[PDB]
Formats: structure tokens, C-alpha cells, sequence
């Protein structure tokens, strides 16, 4: 620690917890992120940077975010973090066109899911996957950040949230109520920065629960019971409304990309996007998947 | 992969909240005992958990009042446990243990507080407020603040990642303590 040993710079962003703002390590010269988090007597330390702070001391990887040091000032505790260039969201919009080729796609998406596998391996879920939370630097690497709303997983808990996720990037049986999502919830969210990567524009850009169902449907039609059969189980399931086939995905997708989107992809993107939880790719076999053919042996 | 663990199945806990509020409890004596025998921000934030006054709720009932008022499962005092072992504790070259820092009595009620809101904190996606709990310890929701962030900053260099092994060696800890 030491609040004098970085000086403070120009800020680099935002979330509902934090400010970042670049930060000189005073000594060695190296720039850091310094996420700086309010600490109101009144409200308390939020569980967020508790979380973050738990879960990075364990969890390194060449694709997460590496947290360097946790410092106490005046009712500030500033995590700094090591310095990334650009969030997914900043770079893509500092291109603004405004999807990616599908080589840097493809690299990107691979580097997303590397980072992810690992901290599935290590039975914890991000629970916030959406480019914003996902930083990139000049050597082009990638890497999971924001580990605010993780949660380690296998472990008996009692409180609920169905309401984690930035909306546009939640699954459909979160929304309808799913209290017992594993891997599946941070999967489908690289499905949709996945489409998001190759087109510009979001997937599912919801305003809130009901018109976020209404899009995932309108293109993944809605829940058929004899390929989710379990999906009778949760609480904002209705039956009732009518039936909505699938679209061909890459003809919702085509239009908004120059690139050819081939099978291997599409595929790719249908493993990703399944609707039932435990249909869809896990991180450790989208990493194998033929797409990523030329990444091997 | 923290000391403290060095030992335990790497897949290794079936307890009841009085089995676990048992074990915590237990943790602290032998640590209040055993101590009489990195940094200066890390020992500074340390200051706080020290009260001068005598905790007028005695220490074992004063669990009592917290676990009737918050009702929690037994998790939540295990891993409230744990991190009292991986402050305090750690292992050496033949993996026995050893003592980080010294713990006294006069600082344990302020301790305790800290692990089990802290613990929550980790565990669960919904606790109870600030205010219900600096309430539950008759607490200065200033204090409880600054008794979050004094054993999170003492602490976080340790391995505070969840899991059950974390949470068995909690009980195991304690047994490698005592004798036989
Ligand atoms: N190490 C870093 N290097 C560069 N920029 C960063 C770094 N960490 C965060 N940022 C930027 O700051 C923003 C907020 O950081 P976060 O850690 O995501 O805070 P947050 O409030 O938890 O975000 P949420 O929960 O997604 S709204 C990110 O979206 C990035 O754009
Ligand atoms: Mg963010």
C-alpha cells in the first residue's frame, strides 16, 4: 500500500461500484489501473471489491486482470490493478467499422474463453461477462476483468440473485427465474459478445426482462419443452404464448459484417447460444471446437 | 497453494451451525493461549479489533445473541473461522504450524465481528445491512466499516478464495491444535 507510492492520472472509466482512473507507480515507472472504491461509514465496504480482492489473490491467468495491491486511504479503498490499454467496448467503438474481422474475432473470442475456462476450472463464475468488463492491451491480449458479482460455485449457498448479468448479456433461464445456473450463465454471455465482435452491435439490446426475452426469442425462438424439457420448472415459464421457430442466425448476423460468416462459426455461435443451459458449450470444449482449428497442433 | 491447506484432499464437510459456531470458539482460546509464547499499514490496520472496556456479552454468549438475531448457516462460521487460522496461522518447511501474529483477548471481540460479516460478505449474494448488524454487535457502523477493511487489508495476501477444502481445514486446523 501506500497512497503516495502512485500518482494518480487521467480516468479511464466507470461501473456502478468504482472509478478508474490510470495510475504511475512512482518507483518502478510501470502505469497501473487504480480502481478506487467509496467507502461510505454509513453504507459499508461493498461486497463487490470484498469479491474482486478474494478472487483475484487465487485466480492467475495471462487472461485475467492481475490486482497488485489493496490500499486504505480516507474512506477510499483503491485496488490497483495492472494497466490494460482498452476495454472491449472503448476499442470496438475507437474503430467506429464497427465489427471486428473475423481473425481478430476469432483471437479474441479464443483469449475470452481461455480466461473463462480457467475460472471454471477453479469453480468460479463471473457472472458479468460483457465487453466493457473485458480489458485489452497493446500486445493484443485480452483479458476477463470486473470480477465484482463472481461467485465461487459447488458450495452449499443460501441468498438468492437471478438478477446479476448486465441485462443484455443474462440468459433466458435466468430471466424466467433460474436459481441453479452454473458455467452456462457465462457462456451464453461469450455468445453474445461473440455476435456483438463480428457485427458491432449488441445481440439482445433489452430495456428490461420481458423485452429481453422477447429478443432472445425472436431469434433463438421460444423454449420447445422436447428440447428443454426442464424449463417447465421455472417460475416465469409460460407455456401459453406462441410458438417461434429459430431464425438462421447467420442471416440475423450476415447483414451487419462485410465477412463471410462460415459454418464452423455459426455452429460455434449456436453452441454458445443454446437455450438450454445444459445444451450449450462449455468453455473447455468451445476451446476445441474445429473454429479454433488453426490454433493447434 | 496456501500452507494452511498443505495437507488436505484437493477434493475433501457435513456440520451444524452449533458444530460450527462450536469450532470458531474453540479456534479463538487456543489462539489467545498459544500466542503468548509484513508490512507496518498491515499491522496498523490491526489496531482497531482491540477494545480497552470488557465485551459486556460475554464471548461465548455473544455468538449466541449474533447467530439468533442472523440465524446463518453453518458455512458462515466456518469460513469466519478460517480466516483467524490464515491470519494468524501458516505452515514451515515440514509443514508444522506456526504463529503470524499475536492474538489477545482484548482484541478478540472486534475480531470476531470482522470474520463472520466478512465471511457472509464472501458467501452470500444477499446479507443482512449494515445497520442490522451494527446493530446485532452493538456497533458503530463506522467502526464496522473500519473493522471490514482492517482484517481484509491484514488478511488478503492469503489465499481467501472459497472452497471447501477452505472450508474443512477450518476443522482440521483446530484438531492439529490441541493433542493425541
Ligand atoms: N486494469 C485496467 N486497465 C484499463 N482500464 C480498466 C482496468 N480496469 C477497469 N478499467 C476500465 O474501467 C471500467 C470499470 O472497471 P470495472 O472493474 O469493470 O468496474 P465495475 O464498476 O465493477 O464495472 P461493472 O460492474 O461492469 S458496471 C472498465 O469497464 C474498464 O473500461
Ligand atoms: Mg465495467
Amino acid at each position: 500500500s501506500s497512497s503516495s507510492q502512485f500518482k494518480q492520472l487521467e480516468k479511464l472509466g466507470n461501473g456502478t461500484y468504482a472509478t478508474v482512473y490510470k495510475g504511475l507507480n512512482k518507483t518502478t515507472g510501470v502505469y497501473v489501473a487504480l480502481k478506487e472504491v467509496k467507502l461510505d461509514s454509513e453504507e459499508g465496504t461493498p461486497s463487490t471489491a470484498i469479491r474482486e480482492i478474494s478472487l483475484m489473490k487465487e485466480l492467475k491467468h495471462e487472461n485475467i486482470v492481475r490486482l497488485y495491491d489493496v490500499i486504505h486511504t480516507e474512506n477510499k479503498l483503491t485496488l490497483v490493478f495492472e494497466f490494460m490499454d482498452n476495454d472491449l467496448k472503448k476499442y470496438m467503438d475507437s474503430r467506429t467499422p464497427r465489427g471486428l474481422e473475423l481473425n481478430l474475432v476469432k483471437y479474441f473470442q479464443w483469449q475470452l474463453l481461455q480466461g473463462l475456462a480457467f475460472c471454471h476450472e477453479n469453480k468460479i463464475l463471473h457472472r458479468d461477462l460483457k465487453p466493457q468488463n473485458l480489458l485489452i492491451n497493446k500486445r493484443g491480449q485480452l483479458k476477463l476483468g470486473d470480477f465484482g458479482l463472481a461467485r465461487a460455485f459447488g458450495i452449499p449457498v443460501n441468498t438468492f440473485s437471478s438478477e446479476v448479468v448486465t441485462l443484455w448479456y443474462r440468459a433466458p433461464d435466468v430471466l424466467m427465474g433460474s436459481r441453479t445456473y452454473s458455467t452456462s450463465i457465462d457462456i451464453w454471455s461469450c455468445g453474445c459478445i461473440l455476435a456483438e465482435m463480428i457485427t458491432g452491435k449488441p445481440l439482445f439490446p433489452g430495456t428490461n426482462d420481458e423485452e429481453q426475452l422477447k429478443l432472445i426469442f425472436d431469434i433463438m425462438g421460444t423454449p420447445n419443452e422436447s428440447l428443454w424439457p426442464s424449463v417447465t420448472k421455472l417460475p416465469k415459464y409460460n407455456p401459453n404464448i406462441q410458438q417461434r421457430p429459430p431464425r438462421d442466425l447467420r442471416q440475423v448476423l450476415q447483414p451487419h459484417t462485410k465477412e463471410p460468416l462460415d459454418g464452423n462459426l455459426m455452429d460455434f455461435l449456436h453452441g454458445l447460444l443454446q437455450l438450454n443451459p445444459d445444451m450449450r458449450l462449455s468453455a473447455k470444449q468451445a476451446l476445441h471446437h474445429p473454429w479454433f482449428a488453426e490454433y493447434y497442433h | 497453494e496456501n500452507p494452511l491447506l498443505h495437507g488436505i484432499p484437493v477434493d475433501v464437510p457435513h456440520i451444524s451451525v452449533d458444530e460450527a459456531l462450536a469450532n470458531f470458539k474453540e479456534t479463538i482460546e487456543l489462539l489467545l493461549k498459544l500466542s503468548g509464547n509484513n508490512t507496518r499499514v498491515e499491522k496498523k490496520e490491526y489496531s482497531n479489533f482491540y477494545m480497552k472496556s470488557k465485551p459486556t456479552l460475554s464471548s461465548a454468549d455473544f455468538l449466541k445473541r449474533i447467530q439468533d438475531k442472523c440465524e446463518y448457516q453453518p458455512t458462515v462460521y466456518l469460513v469466519a473461522t478460517f480466516l483467524i487460522d490464515t491470519l494468524f496461522l501458516t505452515r514451515d518447511g515440514n509443514n508444522i504450524l506456526q504463529l503470524k501474529l499475536n492474538l489477545q483477548e482484548k482484541e478478540v471481540h472486534r475480531m470476531i465481528i470482522a470474520a463472520v460479516r466478512l465471511s457472509t460478505k464472501l458467501l452470500e449474494d444477499f446479507v443482512h445491512s449494515h445497520e442490522y448488524f451494527s446493530k446485532v454487535c452493538g456497533i458503530s457502523k463506522r467502526l464496522l466499516t473500519k473493522l471490514e477493511v482492517s482484517l481484509l487489508i491484514c488478511v488478503c495476501n492469503t489465499k481467501l478464495m472459497v472452497s471447501n477444502r477452505k472450508l474443512a481445514a477450518s476443522k482440521l486446523l483446530l484438531n492439529e491444535l490441541r493433542s493425541f
